[PDB]
């Protein structure tokens, strides 16, 4: 439920842990659009 | 929609921008009697409640009885529901953060109506409300606050929790006027009360009361700015002054020509206030400069909305608001902010002028600031074209910026939709 807090953890670690922009985005976007998109796009 | 972009009404008073927005007009204006009721605010953008005055409904709508009724209407003037009370006179009406209709009876009885089915929760004020009666009250998301016939005040932590406690001990002097300040704008981030007693201003906190004197005659209505930094106080002499939250000296003053009766006194922002003054509306800027608005009604009632005041009329609703900083930089009267340049680009776009594109590149260094301004500005508009023009302004910059969140733009798009 708390997608934001979980994304914050990865955001704290940095950009490198995600490596592939499109990969992380596809998974985050399919779950929730707009509201969660802004966060994952800002993160990396 | 001829109310989509009413920018012609905008004026600069005291080197600040103000706007009068005519969002809706009526077709039943001649059948609408606004001189016999008091209208409250809609601070969460909910419905506006029209509370009928039993002492005014004698000659025109001759019920002539102590059976109060409130007409709850949309901002368009359309009635949504009508509620009548069998408990006697109503002290006043406000709203909750969930757009509940909060009604306070003069004996301290409170009902919180949440739907068109007229269902409600139970609430009450302190015992003084029954022993002495209620003089006035104000409605907040952090609980209701009221001043009782003994000049004492009571409060709760929630408007749906009927457990009133003493807020402030009553003054030993003669009370002229008062105003209640919410945690949002208080210094202690709690409930504070301004009391004008024996020409002295007392500030009642949760744990202590401050005694500060300002050299002026007997007080009248009081209104506090939405920033918690200063308050405007009116007097029976017509002399008006502004006092700071930390009083070492007065902040400003406004001279009069005559004595007035500044009823329904409220702030329209942090720069200026709006006075009903019977049948003529007065807007007083930070410089003391005064603007006037005219109506053909017997009385003009002001609507104490959030960060603005609406003016009641039968033919139209005139929303008089201090222009927000994000608005001043976009729709301002000759504003030199790059945000106003983005809006110029939109007007140039409508006219198919090449300046629409040049206007964006010329402000590149501050383009991200201009766009963010337009985004926050967009949600503060109440008209369709204004919202679209601010959104288009943001869109222009979005197409150029390499440091802009396009999803925030979309979130704004959905917000505006």
């Amino acid at each position: 439920k708390d997608e934001s807090a979980l994304l914050e953890y990865l955001e704290s670690q940095g950009e490198e842990p995600n490596y592939d922009p499109d990969f992380a985005l596809r998974l985050c976007i399919q779950h929730r659009r707009v509201l969660s998109c802004a966060h994952i796009y800002t993160s990396m | 929609m001829d109310t989509a972009h009413p920018t012609a009404s905008w004026e600069q008073l005291g080197e600040r921008f103000y706007r009068k927005i005519q969002l809706y007009t009526q077709v039943f204006d001649q059948d609408f009697d606004l001189d016999n009721y008091i209208v409250t605010g809609a601070p969460y953008g909910g419905a506006i409640a029209l509370y009928r005055d039993d002492e005014k409904l004698v000659a025109y709508q001759p019920s002539r009885s102590s059976r109060p009724t409130i007409d709850i209407c949309s901002l368009s003037g359309k009635l949504l529901r009508r509620i009548s009370w069998d408990q006697g006179p109503i002290k006043g009406v406000g709203w909750s953060e969930d757009e509940k209709l909060l009604i306070v009876m003069v004996d301290g009885t409170v009902r919180c109506y949440f739907d068109l089915q007229s269902e409600f929760t139970q609430f009450s004020l302190g015992h003084g409300a029954e022993e002495h009666g209620v003089k006035s009250c104000r409605f907040y998301s952090h609980g209701l606050v009221a001043l009782l016939g003994n000049n004492a005040l009571v409060s709760v932590s929630s408007y749906d929790e009927p457990r009133p406690k003493l807020l402030a001990s009553p003054p030993e002097g003669r009370v002229y006027s008062w105003n209640i300040i919410p945690p949002a704008y208080s210094l202690s981030r709690s409930v504070e009360v301004l009391l004008s007693v024996n020409q002295t201003i007392y500030v009642c906190d949760a744990s202590e009361c401050e005694d500060r004197f300002l050299d002026i005659g007997p007080f009248s209505h009081i209104a506090v700015s939405p920033n918690g930094r200063f308050c405007a106080l009116y007097t029976t002499t017509g002399k008006v002054h502004v006092i700071t939250s930390d009083f070492q000296s007065r902040l400003s003053e406004h001279d009069t020509k005559s004595k007035i009766a500044p009823n329904y006194f409220e702030w329209c922002g942090n720069d200026a206030v709006v006075i009903a003054w019977d049948d003529e509306v007065h807007l007083v800027g930070p410089s003391g400069s005064l603007a006037r608005f005219f109506y053909d009604s017997g009385r003009i009632h002001l609507i104490p909305d959030f960060d603005g005041v609406r003016i009641l009329a039968n033919d139209r609703c005139d929303f008089l608001q201090k222009v927000p900083d994000v608005i001043e930089e976009v729709f301002g009267l000759g504003a030199d902010s790059p945000a106003s340049i983005l809006l110029d680009a939109v007007e140039q776009l409508e006219m198919k002028s090449p300046k629409a594109d040049d206007n964006i590149q010329l402000i590149r260094p501050h383009l991200v600031e201009a766009v963010d301004t337009c985004v926050s500005a967009a949600g503060q508009e109440f008209s369709i074209h204004w919202q679209k023009q601010l959104l288009k302004a943001a869109s222009f910059g979005k197409s150029v910026l390499d440091i802009y969140n396009s999803d925030d733009f979309v979130d704004m798009c959905e917000t505006l939709r």
